């Protein structure tokens, strides 16, 4: 139950993480969450129902997919749990993340191929089948549709903002959820997608592993804007249409609310996180 | 008010854009007669799924993206 920087991870997590995603893919598991990721991004707009992003529950959306996904890994190896991406603190393709014994690296310029680590191609483990782009090869071009990832000091600016959400509640919202999503400001998330290219940079962008550590650190900015705003809570707090207020249920479950998900340690800790100061 | 329709070869590859599991979309765009899902933002710029987090300002923006991101690969239908 501790999310852990990915770059401090050891050798043993490293490697059981891997083995408990390969068998997520080789069961059939880990493409139906890339199929519901991909139906929400197709579904979610701007001017009607909006769900898993460009709106208020964004947030919680992911917190809740990143359970469905952690708790699957748990259930092939209980040890394992979700590592975070700080891309503010590691944010060179020489990062450890992208090492052939972790995630492997970059896409080779012709075709964007990765051509190493445990989910290339050639492995014949990562076989890419909910998908546009026809072809069936993890690809990624690190740092090649826009130079560089977000920095702290711009991290620190989108925590700084008071506000959870704001009318219109979706991607043309001020306030802390949008500019961490990124369609407005500086833009965090949306631009680490944009970063890494390949599958990540499309609408089924679950394909590539990267994407639960991605959303991880996330979600982990979430928590810390919880900590910097202690009297700042999740907006709207009831009747808007086409928009998941606070005690309202979330699809695909049904079952759970934002209300259910705001606090984070009711399913994890993190190895660092601040308290409110 | 919907965009122009388009019709032109981009990079060796057939892109249309037409105004008309997924969103109830009011534009269509085609890739060598495939149909790529394509959606408008609040502020009036387009993504495509191939392309979905970084807006371009038009229709024909988003099928010349994604014909750059498939790098000749045929598409496949949603
Ligand atoms: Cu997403
Ligand atoms: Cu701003
Ligand atoms: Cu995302
Ligand atoms: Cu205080
Ligand atoms: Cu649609």
């Amino acid at each position: 139950t501790v999310r852990k920087n990915q770059a401090t991870l050891t050798a043993d997590e490293k490697r059981r993480f891997v083995a408990a995603v390969l068998e997520l893919k080789r069961s059939g598991r880990y493409d139906e969450f890339v199929r519901t990721h991909n139906e929400f991004i197709m579904s979610d707009t701007d001017s009607g129902e909006r769900t898993g992003h460009r709106s208020p529950s964004f947030l919680p959306w992911h917190r809740r997919f990143l359970l469905d996904f952690e708790q699957a890994l748990q259930s092939v190896d209980s040890s394992v749990t979700l590592p975070y991406w700080d891309w503010s603190a590691d944010r060179t393709v020489r990062a450890s993340l992208w090492a052939p014994d972790f995630l492997g690296g970059t896409g080779r310029s012709t075709d964007g191929r990765v051509m190493d680590g445990p989910f290339a191609a050639s492995t014949g483990n990562w076989p890419i089948n909910v998908r546009v782009d026809s072809r069936t090869y993890l690809r990624r071009s690190l740092g090649g549709s826009v130079a560089e990832l977000p920095t702290r000091a711009e991290v620190e600016s989108v925590l700084a903002i008071s506000a959870y959400d704001l009318p219109p509640y979706n991607s043309a919202s001020e306030g802390f959820r949008n500019h961490l999503e990124g369609w407005r400001g500086v833009n965090l998330h949306n631009r680490v997608h944009v970063w890494v290219g390949g599958q990540m940079a499309t609408g089924v962008s679950p394909n590539d592993p990267v994407f639960w550590l991605h959303h991880a650190y996330v979600d982990k900015l979430w928590a810390e804007w919880q900590r910097r705003h202690p009297d700042s809570a999740y907006v709207p707090t009831g009747g808007t249409p086409d928009v998941v207020d606070l005690n309202e249920t979330m699809k695909p479950w049904n079952t759970v609310r934002p209300a259910d998900l705001l606090d984070h340690t009711a399913y994890y800790t993190f190895d660092a996180l601040e308290h409110h100061h | 008010a919907a965009p122009e329709s388009f019709d032109e070869v981009y990079k060796g590859r057939r892109i249309q854009g037409r105004p008309a599991h997924e969103h109830g979309g009011g534009y269509e765009v085609f890739v060598d007669g495939v149909q790529l899902h394509v959606m408008r933002n609040a502020d009036g710029s387009w993504i495509s799924v191939v392309s979905h987090y970084d807006p371009v300002p038009t229709p024909r923006a988003a099928a010349r993206a994604a014909v750059d991101e498939l790098q000749g690969a045929p598409l496949l239908p949603f």
